[PDB]
């Protein structure tokens, strides 16, 4: 419960990306569209756990970038596994994040 | 054939032991829960008394007598109005 | 030259040794003591807190009394009894009867641990709180004993205990499972902890401040003496706990702690909540019941609790809605019934009344308001058969207190029921049934006041034979509105 | 009905006395609500653990009288006027303390008396606590509460004896720190021959759980056994071998054993108001007897040698 | 040019009216609807934070099913059958019994919502739901269709939820309680909110890294892309959570919650906790399953709810001692009843595995150890009567899932028993038993495989009867351990 | 005792099958485990509330058969072929859509057809979406699976005609502001004397709960009716209204109509097998024609003013 | 007079479906327990096992039979042994 | 709940003092005993409640010289009606602190 409390505080929101071509191109995008916040990320090869404190956006214009090839906003479905945060969501980008500081 | 029961009544603050008979419909059975609750605690008002067991979704109909409903005695029933 | 106590000390509690004559399981049986198991060796390592010794308990404790009876007879001409408002009476006279006989009753809890602790320092500690509690039961006969000539509502400071009356009944099914009906550990844990660390100082301290604000000076000095040999043997418990939670058996004393708490609680409601929230003259709250809650319970019983390495109950975010709520319905019922009690409740709901309780508890006036504008119109157009009962509450069979909920705008009660041995209970919380069934045994054959009335043994089965069945003994004796109803001119 | 009824000088329960309610009647009577229903003493389920106990120790006992609450103290002791009496006790032993010390009296005792007191005097602490233990079971067991606060009083008592004894001891072993004084009293409880006797008839004392046989094993049996055969021997001794404060402080300790005696000799006329009573006491005493007098016997044994 | 769905998506949800002919609550019945009177009106605020139209949804449903059946078909001949550990295989048969036919199931909860629910928003986002499940239904139907053709156990992937094997008697159990048995706000909270966003993590992404360290890309890759799905419909809960809490029904919502995330637990400590502890290889096991429930349920999920608004369960600190514990026994049981599995449990007790469990559960050698090392002892000296079962476990009422506790140096075990109706009942848990309480009528006539046994419906008593009852059809479909007792070899 | 069997090449089920299972065998067919056991559909207390639901409008429908499994959807989809019949035809349509915005199709319709686009187009995002709602409602009742995943399709479908609907009002109030396209479709289904006859069947559709009645009334009678009186009238009308993209809208939405039309037989054919089913189905389709007749009747007067 | 508990034996995992017979003593019916766990899942040792109602702190007597017992059908038993 | 959290949030220690001559006293020798720690004092009227983070130590030397007279660190227990912390007493001093920091 000292484990389990410190688990349960955190602030950390951010996408889990399923392992294939979304994976490296999300986590620079993460870097690039948050300047400031660090980026922690967890391998876990079948998947990849991408985190900020509090907010992290990802950008469509910043996404296509990194990616190489053009990409609309709602293709991030394909590879978007599941998520830390609330999301909102529109053709422009992406924002996980919390209404509370835990 | 005294059948005793407890009954909330809506609105009220408390559950009460209200002894009805066995053969009451619900109509008589919200009746005589009622008089322990309407003007005393609870203001009057239009509308028509229905029966359930405590917490329950279903209503009993309204002529179906305490014997014909299965409860036991010593059950709690809720008293509320239709919406 | 005398030698401080620090360097002699150790040897008033070697008093542990290994039996030869009986084995170690009949000098302590579990079902008195309550080990768990855990041998002597072990018991070894408690060490009381707040310690003292003999010559320095005497002493000390010839100087408590001195002042606590030299207060009184000091002010016996203040005319408390006159001049106070008749809510701050019926405080008075519901805490003597709730507690005189209860504190001797403690007693037996000391000496349960003063007998049966495998913990050598809980013996000793345990025998000063022997005396303490005799104090206190001495105490609290003595003070309210001056008034028996003035009101026989009085004579239950001796009376309450020898009773079938409602809240005799809820306070020594209480009091006879959390002190004088488990093992010595069980007290320590229950008693000691729980109940003395807990919740005793709503009554005696935050009790202490409504009656200084309320001028009462002998009452307040009374009680908050009281509560300091409280807060010394309460310290028996959280060294009990510690060597339990050492010795592998943290959650059985969890469960202990949770079920006493909430008992506690429950029975805090009814007593204390209507005491501070409604009969305590307004201009003399120092704080509301909730606002007391807060500082004894949770911001410093409950902390207490964490640093000792116990968890919060299960129940938490219950607890924490009924602290807002409970109260008010126990108050309503406590009023309506009042003919049941024997002190006179006080109403409490004037406007600046219901101003202030608005401002304690937002949403207060949608709610229990709504009953009290009811009986107000009642009383105002002397409706008065209306404000009287004709039936019995339905009652906890675990609290001996009524099944309640919140009333008026958004109406919600619930009763928690269960089948047992071919019985129906029915339990005012979830905690409730959760201590039931914690240990059925304990409680499984005991009937509360209805089961008794539907069994044919309160004869007639009219208000008056209750009455009578309950122990009263002429009409003076029996509540009635503290003012009168003069608070309806207020309306 | 319910008839008008005009305001009691005193309780309900006091007031057809015919004299005025001292501070005793009004504190100390008819305290205990436990024995009101022979079916449940205590407000719970009628079978729980603690009723039965309850109804096979107290209800049950051979001992039997039809008012225990008629009993009464003959010293009528409150707290108030126990703690006036101890702390008026304690100060002057205190005193005593304080001033043998100034005087170096343990410097001064005969030759070899530190080695009698650490086999002799300084384990009574594990007695001491034992007759502490066992008045806390009669106090709880009791059926009347002017029994239990005899009790409680007696209880506080032996706490007061240990405690002297403790305090004692530690003193002691600075003057003699190489007599085992503070260090070897449980081994010698536990193994020293002349303390078998003693350890034995506490151990099953502690044991027999009958509130009336707790009484009379306890008050009738053991603590007079005490007071002939270790209290007085030890002056004796203690005068034979030029401790002037043993003594003295065995005579606070006789007053407090006396006051023990005293309420239960009023204990013992009250119950034999009852003659069914005299054959129930007169054989628990024939029972417990033997093993105080073979207490006593290695005791002082041990103490003579 | 086209206009973006910003500008005409609040048109697709603009579909609530008000009934003429038929009354608002003829159209929306509560029992089917759930929505606690709270009126339509209130509905059209409900939105959905996941959004998307019709035709991206073929498009790039379209896209999403191209990859997961290019994968699978370029690795036909890697050998996954017969060159992965049998423990691994026994994985897969136990994911596609447990799930394919309760993806199919998870239909009907999304098409409740899609017919009932008075949320617009709800009503679409549940139809694309529909759609989704029915794709997992599918795809986890044709992906161990190839394997039929090697071993019997794999057509459990069909059979298992048309049997009364006691696994798919648990997990119709729950499944029909949280998915098919409740109304369309009940399914909201219960499935997409609780076990949706919650739980199925754990088995589609927790157990996706095992397989990918085990070199099974076509089954990581494979539930990877489900759980795409997964994280737009289960959006559906937090927006109905919300308004229920806006529309003062916090009480009913939290206790929904906390009664399907528990209902949820023991379900997975059944079947992702000896996967991820025991079946999986050591060398391939990404993190322990307790340190998988620490990431996906108390970092993720929990820390979501309080977001929301809603409070820790009750039994929190229940839960976590649970996470240390449940499985281990559960595996045990699974394991020494393997006969009646339709997979071959692997016992994961080699030295090498012992000293991980020993790392990632300390105190694990002296609990489940001790019965480790009387059933090792029993195959060594090859006496194998001894390592099969002679009757049958205790059964919850609730979980369908046998009663155990802590074995070993410190064993503990409590079993929480109901008497309701003339009838007793056995939960594995006070939540358990609490759960059955909040709504015995959905439970109550339910009878477990042991009060069926007891009856007289299984017929022989026998372990054959209860094995041709449970839906066994030929001797090779019965479990058997995996690695056929080889691992003693290494003791 | 058990026998050694062989692996099957496909599900136990399937294993008799004369040809090779199919995807669409494999993946479709008998998965409501939920018709196994008459007395309780779901692993729950036989009379649970879902329990009672499912045997009174699923078990005891008056429309029956010993093998609804046994039904085959005659298109045979599946959701990765349906999604790429269906990518194909909402890629033509948007590519449509594109195409004609680019050439600003919109302000060259005949005077007045935006408010005849308003009045009797818009508004039928509500009537789709009660298709929605009532096809969602005959997948979670229908029998078999066979005939739910036509239900899911088809929902899927009215979705698809929702979402052209309201995308093209949108559209269409960009060219005409002022025609309250957007904002006054509610009160024209509640209020308009067109729009009350189908909210009146739709209302009424929605409330029939037995599974067969519930595919009787909706497939049988209320979507042969959108066709012949709603689709195919809308399509003249835009005709003679120079709306060329109307008619092209509605070809592809009723490529979808026509494949409800297939199943909706292919079940009628099935169910047949069993003599006692004719009078079953004419007698709903008698019971729902006269509100269709009249829902049918009012529109077309309305459009046609 | 066939008679099922469920029992639950010191340091197993889980509690099981035993049928014992009516006439049983406390001391047969250890042993039938026993035999679904001793040298299965415990580990053998010496001493005299016992029987009590699950949780319960009093032992029945050895001697004793479950129909002496008052027991029920399907309640729950421990079987421990004396310390 | 938030406001019940932040009440169970706090690290407050000390004596809860009743009325009569120990209540300014004990205040003052708090002060005295605790140099740079902010003392709180909460009066309600019967008794008052004096705390400070973490520890608070009340010396016998302090008090007999804040209350002006011959003092036993014993006789405080005449005064003592509570105290917040665990306690750890001698003929020297008082020190109520806590074990942990919330
Ligand atoms: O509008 C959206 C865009 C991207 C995702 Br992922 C979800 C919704
Ligand atoms: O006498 C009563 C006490 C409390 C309540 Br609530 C009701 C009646
Ligand atoms: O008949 C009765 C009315 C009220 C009470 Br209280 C008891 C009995
Ligand atoms: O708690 C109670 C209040 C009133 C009666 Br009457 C009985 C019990
Ligand atoms: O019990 C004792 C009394 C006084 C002193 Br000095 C020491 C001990
Ligand atoms: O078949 C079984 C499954 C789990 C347990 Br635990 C016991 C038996
Ligand atoms: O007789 C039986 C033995 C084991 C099981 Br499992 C079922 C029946
Ligand atoms: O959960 C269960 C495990 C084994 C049997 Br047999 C029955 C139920
Ligand atoms: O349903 C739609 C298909 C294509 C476009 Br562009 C807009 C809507
Ligand atoms: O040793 C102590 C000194 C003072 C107090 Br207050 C308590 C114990
Ligand atoms: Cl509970
Ligand atoms: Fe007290
Ligand atoms: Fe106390
Ligand atoms: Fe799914
Ligand atoms: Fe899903």
């Amino acid at each position: 419960s000292t484990l389990a409390d410190q688990a349960l505080h955190n602030n950390n929101v951010g996408p889990i990306i399923r392992a294939g071509d979304l994976v490296e191109p999300v986590i620079e995008t993460a870097e690039i569209d948050n300047p400031g916040k660090e980026i922690t990320v967890e391998d876990r090869r079948a998947y990849v756990r991408i985190a900020a404190e509090g907010e992290l956006i990802l950008t469509r214009k910043t996404l296509e970038e990194q990616l190489g090839r053009p990409f609309n906003m709602q293709e991030l479905e394909i590879n978007l596994a599941s998520f830390a945060g609330q999301i909102q969501a529109d053709e422009d980008q992406i924002r996980f994040y919390f209404d509370k500081t835990m | 054939s005294a059948f005793p029961v407890h009954a909330a009544f809506e609105k009220d603050f408390l559950v009460q032991l209200v002894v009805v008979d066995l053969n009451d419909s619900m109509d008589q059975v919200a009746e005589k829960v009622a008089y322990h609750c309407v003007n005393r605690r609870v203001a009057p008002r239009e509308g028509v008394m229905r029966v359930r067991k405590h917490r329950s979704t279903e209503l009993f109909p309204r002529d179906m007598t305490i014997a014909e409903s299965g409860l036991n005695p010593t059950e709690v029933i809720d008293v509320v109005f239709e919406e | 030259a005398m030698h401080p106590r620090k360097d002699w000390y150790e040897l008033t509690r070697a008093t542990n040794w290994t039996p030869s004559y009986v084995t170690e399981e009949q000098l302590f049986p579990e079902r008195m003591s309550g080990h768990m198991g855990i041998p002597l060796e072990k018991w070894e390592s408690y060490d009381e807190p707040y310690k003292t010794s003999y010559p320095e308990y005497v002493s000390i404790q010839r100087e408590k009394d001195a002042g606590a009876y030299s207060v009184k007879a000091a002010l016996e001409r203040a005319k408390i009894y006159e001049n106070s408002d008749p809510g701050w009476i019926s405080t008075l006279k519901s805490h003597y009867g709730a507690i005189a006989v209860g504190e001797y009753a403690a007693v037996t809890g000391e000496g349960r641990m003063a007998r049966f602790s495998k913990a050598p320092g809980n013996r000793n500690m345990a025998t000063f709180g022997m005396m303490d509690e005799l104090r206190h039961g001495q105490l609290q006969l003595f003070f309210p004993h001056e008034y028996c000539k003035k009101d026989r509502q009085f004579d239950w400071a001796w009376r309450a205990y020898h009773s079938n009356e409602w809240a005799a009944i809820a306070a020594k099914h209480f009091f006879d499972d959390i002190i004088t009906g488990r093992d010595a550990i069980s007290v320590a844990i229950m008693l000691t902890f729980s109940f003395e660390t807990g919740f005793t100082n709503m009554q005696f301290l935050g009790l202490a401040a409504d009656a200084a604000e309320a001028g009462d000076y002998t009452f307040a000095n009374l009680i908050s003496s009281i509560q300091t040999d409280e807060s010394r043997h309460a310290q028996q418990g959280g060294p009990a706990l510690q060597l339990l939670i050492e010795n592998g058996k943290r959650e059985e004393a969890q469960k202990k702690v949770d079920m006493a708490i909430w008992r506690a609680w429950r029975l805090f409601a009814v007593l204390t909540g209507p005491v501070m929230d409604y009969y305590t003259p307004l201009e003399d709250r120092s704080q509301s019941f909730k606002e007391f809650m807060y500082e004894w319970i949770i911001g410093q019983f409950e902390r207490s609790l964490i640093d000792l390495g116990l968890d919060k109950p299960w129940y938490w975010d219950l607890f924490l809605k009924d602290i807002d709520e409970l109260h008010h319905s126990y108050h309503m019922g406590v009023w309506y019934w009042r003919t049941t009690a024997w002190w006179n409740p006080a109403a409490g709901v004037t406007p600046e009344e219901r101003d202030w309780l608005e401002e304690k508890y937002p949403g207060w006036n949608k709610r229990w308001g709504r009953c009290w504008d009811v009986i107000t119109e009642n009383v105002l157009n002397d409706r008065m058969d209306l404000v009287s009962p004709e039936t019995l509450p339905s009652v906890c069979n675990m609290s001996q207190i009524p099944l309640v909920g919140v009333p008026g705008d958004d109406w919600n009660i619930e009763v928690f029921s269960l089948e047992h041995n071919g019985r129906l209970y029915h339990f005012g919380s979830e905690v409730d049934r959760w201590v039931f069934q914690q240990d059925p045994v304990q409680y499984q054959n005991h009937m509360n006041i209805v089961d008794r009335f539907l069994a044919g043994q309160i004869q007639p089965m009219t208000l008056e034979g209750a009455l009578k069945y309950m122990g009263f003994q002429s009409i003076e004796e029996m509540g009635k509105d503290a003012h009168d109803f003069a608070w309806a001119d207020k309306c | 009905s319910f008839e008008s009824k005009k305001p009691m000088r005193t309780w309900s329960h006091l007031a057809e006395m015919r004299k005025k309610p001292s501070e005793y009647d009004i504190v100390s009577r008819k305290l205990h609500y436990s024995t009101n229903n022979p079916d449940s003493p205590w407000e719970l389920s009628p079978d729980s653990p603690m009723n039965l106990w309850y109804k096979q120790y107290r209800n049950a006992s051979p001992l039997k009288h039809d008012n225990w609450d008629a009993f009464t103290d003959p010293d009528q002791l409150v707290y108030r006027t126990y703690n006036l009496m101890q702390d008026g006790q304690e100060s002057y032993v205190q005193s005593l303390f304080d001033q043998f010390n100034e005087r170096e009296h343990d410097q001064m005792v005969r030759e070899g008396w530190e080695h009698t007191m650490a086999r002799c005097y300084s384990p009574l602490r594990y007695l001491f606590h034992c007759l502490q233990m066992s008045s806390a079971y009669v106090q709880q067991m009791a059926p009347a509460s002017t029994i239990s606060n005899c009790c409680i009083l007696q209880t506080a008592d032996s706490l007061r004896w240990l405690t002297h004894t403790a305090y004692r001891t530690h003193e002691l072993s600075l003057t003699y720190p190489d007599a085992g004084l503070g260090e070897h009293e449980r081994e010698l409880w536990e193994k020293e021959p002349g303390w078998q006797g003693l350890r034995e008839l506490m151990e099953k004392q502690l044991t027999a759980f009958d509130w009336g046989e707790a009484f009379v094993s306890l008050n009738l049996v053991v603590k007079p056994m005490i007071v002939e055969s270790i209290f007085k021997p030890l002056q004796q001794q203690a005068w034979e071998n030029n401790d002037t404060l043993l003594p003295l402080l065995i005579d606070s300790q006789l007053k407090d054993a006396e006051r023990h005696s005293r309420w239960s000799k009023a204990l013992v006329k009250h119950a034999l108001e009852n003659p069914d009573n005299h054959a129930v006491i007169e054989g628990w005493i024939e029972k417990w007897r033997p093993l105080a007098d073979r207490a006593a016997e290695a005791y002082l044994s041990m103490l003579s040698s």
